């Protein structure tokens, strides 16, 4: 008749491999940029000038036509 | 003759580690900075009343 | 042991996710901002044509040849 039973089976397979890992999050944002520069004052000085120079000329204009009673 | 089979082998070892995972995408850049700043009315009217202290003499010249 | 062997045993648990991937760079700086606005030519005239006219005028007395005379 019988024998016994045989020994235990072998182990089983290994596990299928893992999956690949999550996705990274997305980096910050970077920092503003830095301020733009100021207005220099040249445009103004050079309108200063421009109106000085104006107002001047016009000083001798005004007493040439006044002896000349064309104003 | 034989006799029954064993009883069942055990499981087996676990798989292998799944390879790492990308990188995150790199931020956006950061916005473009403030503005530089505009002349104010009271520094105008400052930078005038230099320039006219500062030409006296070529006032004094188209006076004369 | 007369028997066979047993059958095997089930397949083992599948393998761990990998190791998650890490977080982006930071981005760059942004630009820097527009250059500040120059004042107009108008607004300048309109905020400095009368003291012009006052210096012009109060000189031309220093000087002892005052003008016409100017606007009330």
């Amino acid at each position: 008749g019988s024998g016994p039973p045989g020994p235990p089976g072998p182990p089983g397979p290994p596990g299928a491999r893992g999956e690949p890992g999550n996705i990274g999050f997305p980096g910050p944002p970077g920092p503003p940029g830095p301020p733009g520069r100021d207005a220099t004052d040249q445009h103004i000085v050079d309108v200063a000038l421009k109106m000085l120079q104006e107002q001047l000329a016009e000083v001798a204009v005004s007493a040439k036509r006044e002896a000349l009673g064309a104003v | 003759g034989s006799g029954p089979p064993g009883p069942p082998g055990p499981p087996g070892p676990p798989g292998a580690r799944g390879q790492a995972g990308v990188m995150g995408f790199p931020g956006p850049p950061g916005p473009p900075g403030p503005p530089g700043r505009a002349p104010t009315d009271q520094h105008i009217k400052q930078v005038c009343m230099r320039v006219i202290q500062e030409h006296f003499a070529e006032m004094a010249a188209s006076l004369k | 042991g007369s028997g066979p062997p047993g059958p095997p045993g089930p397949p083992g648990p599948p393998g761990a996710r990998g190791q998650a991937g890490v977080m982006g760079f930071p981005g760059p700086p942004g630009p820097p901002g527009p250059p500040g606005k120059e004042a107009s030519e108008q607004r300048i005239r309109e905020l400095c044509g009368g003291m012009i006219s006052e210096q012009i005028a109060q000189l031309a007395a220093h000087l002892r040849k005052p003008l016409a005379p100017g606007s009330i």
